[PDB]
């Protein structure tokens, strides 16, 4: 998702305080594992992931100082997040309702939360190593030509990939065409 | 040569200033035949682009990247000031 201004909600067993609008984004994602632990100069044997029927679907609001991630996310690109310190259980899969936890109008009611914290880090993961998931890394999703000129109205989700040709701006509303 | 951010940008702007002239964006006659508010709007915008490599001498950009934490926006930044930049990888490839 885009960066804009954004407005959280009520925390959990918090006071009944109006969220101020500070910009912010979220993302969406699906898991690869399940819970793993540093071993040497690399990382030990995770976790087998657990067979639940809820959706392998994660999103992580990005807010305070981590904003600086944003330029570094793309889709298709394998990425592994770390918490530095003890490997506490339960911390990979929901948000804790105990600690901080503020979600946008949005994103409040949603099943599957998992907010950043300011000493995790992300990293980048090797190609040989992650192949098999990579081969998935084709051109980006786009809807047929007929799809986006059908006439229609239902549904307002396109996407494509054009060339600019032309660029003017439009002044009294302001718009940029 | 080797320039520093400041210099670079205040360079940059003042030779973008230097050669704005209205008259060579819309030459005769597709302007005797406009209206006001038409003319006004495609002259609000327009672009330039350099390349330092061929002035006299060469210059090299160098820079520390920094990545701020309150607008998200990587810059090149080094005792002088910071810099506006864009990272691209090989062959339309994202960073």
């Amino acid at each position: 998702e885009a960066l804009m201004k954004r407005n959280f909600c009520v925390p959990p067993g918090a006071s009944p305080e109006v969220p101020k609008p500070a910009l912010s984004f979220y993302v969406l994602g699906s898991w690869l594992g399940g819970t793993q632990r540093k071993e040497g100069t690399g990382w030990g044997l995770p976790e087998p992931q657990g067979n639940d029927d809820n959706d392998q679907k994660v999103h992580l609001i990005f807010f305070g100082s981590s904003v600086r991630w944003f330029e570094f996310l793309h889709p298709g690109q394998v990425y592994r997040l770390v918490a530095p310190g003890p490997a506490t259980p339960m911390l990979f899969e929901k948000d804790g309702s105990s600690c901080i936890s503020r979600r946008p109008l949005e994103l409040a009611g949603c099943a599957s939360c998992l907010t950043v914290q300011d000493n995790w880090t992300l990293e980048l993961e090797s190609s040989q190593d992650i192949q098999d998931v990579l081969d998935a890394n084709k051109s980006l999703p786009e809807s047929s030509l007929t799809d986006l000129l059908s006439d229609n109205f239902t549904d307002s989700l396109v996407s494509f990939s054009a060339e600019i040709l032309s660029r003017t701006l439009c002044e009294p509303r302001r718009c940029v065409k | 040569s080797f320039p520093t951010l400041a210099t670079l940008k205040e360079e940059g702007q003042r030779k973008a200033w230097a050669s704005f002239d209205p008259k060579a964006l819309l030459p005769l006659p597709e302007a005797s035949y406009l209206p006001s508010c038409q003319l006004n709007r495609r002259l609000a915008w327009s672009w330039l682009c350099l390349l330092p490599s061929a002035f006299c001498p060469a210059q090299v950009l160098l820079g520390v990247l920094v990545a701020s934490s309150h607008k998200g926006c990587l810059q090149l930044r080094d005792q002088s000031g910071s810099l506006p930049c864009l990272l691209l990888a090989k062959h339309s490839q994202p960073l």
